[PDB]
């Protein structure tokens, strides 16, 4: 959604605050809800095995 | 070749910007050399395929090369130490803090636009008997004799005896080039002079960044109380003309709509502009009078409409 | 004062809840390595990932 | 996505009686009529005031305010060419603060209309505000700015 | 006042010109024009802290005030001078009147509140939900001056109750009822919010039914 | 547990050095003297590592070399009764749900929901802790 909006100079389909929420939650989700929880996902996966 | 190798760094317009660009070119050259050698190593060890001629015999199975490890952990330290020395010498000219600025601009950045005060002007050649106002810096000391209770509390104030709604840290000036949502502010500066910027934020943190200054600073609400050196100087601005400037820290929803301009004009043009602003006139009127486009030519105050598909 | 909405608050508490799970997960992996190990796996022979 | 491009808060008119007419370079704000009426209509031949604020949008100015007259013969006493990246406050809307309390160009461009036609509160009456840039019909209302209730007679049950 | 107007303009310039130009004309599609809104509207909004709004959404939420009493007065005076409109009530000294706004009659205030206010807020001043993302805030936090100015001006989706529609006496009575309902202790135990059926059913199903089921598990056997 | 303790001892040494140098170079050469945020954080992460390493060192000195910590140890040496490891349990999800209720109560400032979530957290933690100690029903 950020990419589609940023492809053109105008605000085609997003609003200023809707875009602002996107990188907050994208940055949040990807880091804290995908990247940090999956180190313990891999740890739980193989660390006892290893 | 330099422009392409700069990776889209604008050619600076100040001595500090030029020096920073040179440091960036050097550091990018070093980084590309390191990347080239490492990518060569990777694409050359990719030539160590499992050759079908490899019989039932596993590789050398060595690992554990102490001298090679020592060499490749010594050289990176040398590289980064050279880069650090260059960084420090360049940093030294990040804020020389010359106690004799040629023009001082009070840059106060509120929610979603800018305002420029022209706190003081003192040309080295001798001119501009001008100064900032500061009658309007009125405090908000909540030092009432008594509060809700009957006696005893005599509350002074939450923070250092004052209230968060203080705004005393802000400074105000006679000539204010306030930027409206439909009128991009154009701070006009004399060419060839030393320009100091005293940076402040009315409401929230955001960031003053003139991309062609090759330098940004974060206008914070109360930099003095936050141990932030908001005020920063620029030794000179060689090239004239209009240079875009942008907001480079989170301001709120309209963080992308805080663009401004820093129009560098000749010292005589600045004389005329400041005289005509002392006379009752707006920034656009003064620009037109000094025969320079009134509206920001590098950017527009684009639509206040929430977007394209909104029904007007 | 700025960003007064509920979404901002839910974000703050959502990280606090998720943060605790990350902290507790760190206690398991660090305690697992320190305590639970094979009879011959010394600390300098456990794999690099562990 | 209640904070998208079509947002309630952003798409709001001011909670004021006067209408808004952005047509033309100069934008009209809180344009209403002060026409205190004691009965069904404000009878023709009685002068009532036309309050509004003309705010200039472009600083490059449209300070003329040529005629701004319609059915009612609106006359602009103390007319002046104020709007230049600024405001022109024709009259004194109820509650207006006397920011000066002195005769600055006498009245501040007060617009008054001799009706020549009955008007009453609750109706909309077209007024053509014409600056040198252009002309715009505004459909001004009647506003009882700060006047309290007029005592309705007590009712005798029947 | 001259200096008050100057201070109000100063604060306006560095607070809200991004949403209503220096002329107070509304910025198209960011904020409405402040011409005619009035000192009362400015006081209500800024004192409640609602207005220095940092997002465009269904409803601008309330939040801690961004200006003290003197600065709020400066903003209100500046906006009144620019546009001219309703003025916040004030007492003999000059400060915003709050105790004076407590109407003597409270049954009349309650009847008026139920006819007009409870429509969307609640029986006893709690909040209520509105069409799409909007809501009526709970009145417990509003002081008498804020309640009176909230009636006097329609902030957003609240009908604007002019003085002719609700004369200052009726508005004072409504303020008195609001304060009484907010500060009145709940007779007959903890008042579960103010909403009866939903909080009460939840409290039943949790407290009473967990107690009953746990006591049944204690008395009886598992098999 | 010699290496286990030494890891934290090394970390403590590094963090103590970092805290000291930060405090000195911030008390002098900073805009407003000691930063008091980075300084305190560095001091108390030094404390984190110091506590953990001190406990590990106490344990290492109190313990004879384990098969785990002993090079050249056969599997039979460590073979024996491993301790209790909790089998299947559905109390963790209830604890997480109760803490989520308390968290949403804190976010949406709902004191009633905060109280309910805290009560549920107490109940769920009690269930988890008592899971393997609750005796048979006595009828
Ligand atoms: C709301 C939160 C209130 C705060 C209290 C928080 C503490 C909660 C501890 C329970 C968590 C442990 C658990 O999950 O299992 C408990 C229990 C038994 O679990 P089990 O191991 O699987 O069954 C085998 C037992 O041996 C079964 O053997 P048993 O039946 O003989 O065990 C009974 C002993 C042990 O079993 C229990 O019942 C323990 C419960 C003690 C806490 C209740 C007293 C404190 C709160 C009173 C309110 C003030 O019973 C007692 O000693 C007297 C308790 C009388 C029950 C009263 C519960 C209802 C009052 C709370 C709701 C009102 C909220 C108002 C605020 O099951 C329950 O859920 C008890 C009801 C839960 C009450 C909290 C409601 C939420
Ligand atoms: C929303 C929040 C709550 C709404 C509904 C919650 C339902 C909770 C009921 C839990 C009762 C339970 O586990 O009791 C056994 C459990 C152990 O006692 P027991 O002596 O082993 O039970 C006798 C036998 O074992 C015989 O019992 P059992 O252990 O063979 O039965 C296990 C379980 C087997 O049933 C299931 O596996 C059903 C699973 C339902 C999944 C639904 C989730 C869907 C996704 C979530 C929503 C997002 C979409 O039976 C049920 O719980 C059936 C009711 C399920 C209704 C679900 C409503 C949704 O009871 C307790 O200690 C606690 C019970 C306290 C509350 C129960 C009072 C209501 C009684 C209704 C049914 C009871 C029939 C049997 C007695
Ligand atoms: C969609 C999927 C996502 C779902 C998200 C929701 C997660 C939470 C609901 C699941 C928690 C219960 C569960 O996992 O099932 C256990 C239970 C099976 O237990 P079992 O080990 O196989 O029992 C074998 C024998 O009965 C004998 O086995 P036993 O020796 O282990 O004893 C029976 C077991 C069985 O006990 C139970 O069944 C208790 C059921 C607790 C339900 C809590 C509802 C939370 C609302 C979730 C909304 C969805 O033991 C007990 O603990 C009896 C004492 C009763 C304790 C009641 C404690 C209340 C704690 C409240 C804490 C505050 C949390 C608020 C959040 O499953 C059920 O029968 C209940 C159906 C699931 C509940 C649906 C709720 C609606
Ligand atoms: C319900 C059932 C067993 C049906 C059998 C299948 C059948 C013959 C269906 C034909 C009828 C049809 C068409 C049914 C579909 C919909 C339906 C049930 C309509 C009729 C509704 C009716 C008259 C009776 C249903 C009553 C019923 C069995 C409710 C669930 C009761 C149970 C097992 C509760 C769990 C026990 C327990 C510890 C409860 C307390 C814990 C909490 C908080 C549970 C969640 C919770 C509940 C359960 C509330 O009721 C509630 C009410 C108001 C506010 C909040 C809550 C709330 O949070
Ligand atoms: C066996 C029965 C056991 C029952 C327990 C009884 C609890 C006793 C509570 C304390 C004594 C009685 C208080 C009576 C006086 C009183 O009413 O208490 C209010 C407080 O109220 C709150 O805030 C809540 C505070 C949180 C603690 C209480 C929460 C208990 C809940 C959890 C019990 C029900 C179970 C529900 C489970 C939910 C989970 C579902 C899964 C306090 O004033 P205040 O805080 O200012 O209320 C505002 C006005 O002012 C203002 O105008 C008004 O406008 C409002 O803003 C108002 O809040
Ligand atoms: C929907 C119709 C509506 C009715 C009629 C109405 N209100 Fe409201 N009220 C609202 C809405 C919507 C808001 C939100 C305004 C805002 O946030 O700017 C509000 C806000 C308020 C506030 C602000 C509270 C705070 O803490 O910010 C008060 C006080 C208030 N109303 C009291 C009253 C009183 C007194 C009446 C007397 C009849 C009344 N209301 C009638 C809907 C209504
Ligand atoms: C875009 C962000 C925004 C900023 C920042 C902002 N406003 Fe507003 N203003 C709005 C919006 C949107 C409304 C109508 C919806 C609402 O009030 O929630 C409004 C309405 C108002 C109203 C009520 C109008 C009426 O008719 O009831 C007043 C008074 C007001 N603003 C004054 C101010 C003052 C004073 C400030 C500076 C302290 C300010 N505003 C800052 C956007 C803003
Ligand atoms: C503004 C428009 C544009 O955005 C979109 O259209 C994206 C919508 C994505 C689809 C969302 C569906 C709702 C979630 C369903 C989850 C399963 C529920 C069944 C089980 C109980 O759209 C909008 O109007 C709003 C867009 C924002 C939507 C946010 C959704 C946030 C999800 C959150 C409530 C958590 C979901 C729980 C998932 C549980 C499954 C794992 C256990
Ligand atoms: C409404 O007011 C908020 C609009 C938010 C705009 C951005 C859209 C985010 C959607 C991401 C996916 C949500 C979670 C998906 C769960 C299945
Ligand atoms: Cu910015
Ligand atoms: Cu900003």
């Amino acid at each position: 959604f950020m990419r589609t909006e940023l492809a053109m100079p105008g605000l085609q389909f997003l609003s200023n605050e809707q875009f602002n929420q996107l990188f907050t939650m994208h940055g949040t989700v990807m880091l804290l809800f995908y990247a940090t929880p999956i180190v313990f996902g891999f740890a739980n996966l193989v660390l006892p095995l290893q | 070749w330099s422009d392409a190798l700069a990776l889209g760094w604008p050619t600076g317009i100040t001595p500090e910007a030029k020096l920073n660009r040179e440091l960036w070119i050097g550091s990018v050259i070093a980084s590309f050399a390191v990347g080239a050698i490492v990518w060569g190593l990777i694409f050359w060890t990719s030539a160590f395929h499992r050759k079908k001629a490899t019989d039932t015999e596993l590789p050398r199975q060595f690992g554990y090369n102490m001298p090679l490890e020592l060499t490749l952990t010594v050289i990176p330290f040398l590289i980064i130490s050279v880069l650090f020395y260059f960084t420090v010498v360049v940093q030294e000219r990040m804020m020389h803090k010359d106690p004799n600025p040629e023009v001082v601009i009070d840059v106060t950045a509120f929610q979603w636009n800018w305002k420029f005060g022209y706190q003081k002007i003192a040309f080295a050649d001798g001119s501009f008997d001008y100064d900032g106002a500061d009658p309007e810096r009125k405090e908000a000391m909540t030092s009432r004799p008594e509060g809700k209770d009957e006696h005893g509390i005599e509350k002074v104030g939450p923070i250092r005896g004052m209230t968060p709604e203080d705004r005393t840290y802000l400074n105000f000036d006679k000539i204010e080039t306030l930027g409206t949502s439909s009128e991009i502010p154009v701070l006009v500066l004399p060419a060839g002079k030393r320009i100091e910027f005293v940076l402040n934020s009315a409401d929230v943190i955001h960031g003053f960044w003139v991309p062609e200054f090759l330098f940004k600073r974060d206008v914070l609400p109360e930099p003095k109380a936050n141990n932030s050196d908001n005020v920063f100087q620029v030794s000179e601005i060689q090239q004239t003309g209009a240079f875009v400037g942008r907001c480079t820290e989170m301001c709120g929803t309209f963080h992308a709509m805080m663009n401004f301009e820093v129009r560098v004009v000749e010292p005589n043009d600045f004389k005329a502009y400041i005289d005509q602003r002392n006379a009752g006139k707006t920034n656009a009127e003064a620009l037109a009078a000094i025969n320079q486009p009134p509206l920001a030519i590098t950017t527009e105050p684009f639509e206040s409409r929430r977007g394209e598909l909104v029904p007007q | 004062i700025h960003s007064p909405g509920a979404g901002g608050d839910l974000w703050i508490m959502g990280l606090a809840v998720g943060g605790l799970g990350t902290i507790l997960g760190g206690v398991n992996m660090i305690t697992t390595v320190v305590c639970m190990r094979a009879p011959g796996m010394t600390m300098f022979r456990m794999p690099i990932f562990t | 996505c209640s904070a998208g491009q079509i947002s309630q808060t952003t798409t709001q008119e001011p909670a004021v009686n006067g209408v808004n007419a952005q047509a033309g370079q100069v934008s009209l704000r809180n344009v209403h009529l002060r026409a205190p009426q004691q009965t069904d209509y404000v009878e023709p031949g009685t002068t009532v005031e036309l309050l509004f604020v003309a705010a200039n949008d472009s600083t490059e100015s449209n300070k003329l305010k040529s005629i701004t007259s319609d059915v009612g013969e609106v006359t602009l006493t103390g007319d002046s060419t104020v709007p230049a990246d600024g405001v022109l406050i024709v009259g004194e809307p109820d509650g207006q603060i006397q920011a000066v309390e002195n005769a600055e160009a006498a009245d501040a461009v007060t617009a008054e209309v001799e009706l020549t036609k009955p008007i009453t509160n609750g109706l909309l009456y077209d007024f053509t505000f014409t600056f040198e840039d252009g002309e715009t019909t505004v459909a001004v209302p009647i506003s009882a700015g700060e006047q309290p209730r007029r005592p309705v007679p007590p009712a005798g049950p029947g | 006042q001259s200096a008050l107007l100057r201070t109000g303009k100063q604060l306006f310039e560095t607070s809200c010109v991004s949403c209503h130009g220096a002329n107070l004309q509304g910025v198209p599609d960011r904020g409405p024009s402040l011409i005619g809104t009035g000192e009362a509207a400015v006081y209500f909004q800024v004192s409640t802290g609602r207005m220095p709004a940092m997002r465009g959404e269904a409803q601008a939420p309330s939040k801690p005030p961004h200006f003290d009493e003197s600065q709020i007065d400066a903003l209100g005076a500046y906006v009144q001078a620019n546009g001219g409109g309703p003025t916040v009530p004030r007492d003999d000294h000059g400060a915003v009147a709050q105790e004076s706004l407590i109407g003597g009659d409270v049954a009349r205030g309650g009847d008026l509140f139920r006819l007009n206010c409870a429509s969307c807020h609640n029986f006893t001043g709690k909040g209520g939900a509105l069409s799409s993302g909007k809501y009526a805030p709970d009145l417990g936090d509003a002081n008498p001056a804020q309640i009176y100015t909230a009636m006097l001006t329609g902030p957003q989706n609240m009908p604007k109750f002019s003085d002719r529609q609700l004369t200052p006496d009726e508005k004072r009575d409504i303020v008195a009822y609001v304060r009484e309902s907010a500060e009145t202790p709940s007779y007959g135990g903890y008042g579960l919010g103010g909403f009866g059926p939903a909080p009460e059913g939840m409290a039943m199903w949790i407290i009473g039914m967990v107690a009953a089921i746990g006591v049944a598990m204690w008395i009886g056997s598992r098999a | 547990m010699h290496i286990e303790a030494r890891l934290f001892e090394i970390l403590t040494a590094f963090f103590a050095l970092a805290a000291v140098v930060y405090a000195v170079l911030t008390a002098m050469f900073a805009t407003g003297g000691v930063e008091w945020a980075g300084t305190t954080a560095l001091v108390l992460t030094t404390g984190l590592t110091l506590i953990t390493g001190t406990f590990f060192r106490f344990v290492a000195r109190r313990l004879d070399t384990r098969p785990e910590d002993y090079e050249d140890a056969e599997i039979s040496d460590g073979a024996g009764e491993l301790g209790f490891f909790a089998p299947h349990s559905w109390w963790p999800i209830l604890i997480s749900l109760s803490f989520s209720t308390a968290a949403v109560g804190a976010a949406l400032w709902l004191p009633w929901l905060i109280a309910a979530g805290v009560a549920f957290v107490i109940t769920s933690v009690c269930g988890l802790v008592f899971e393997y100690y609750w005796g048979p029903e006595k009828h």
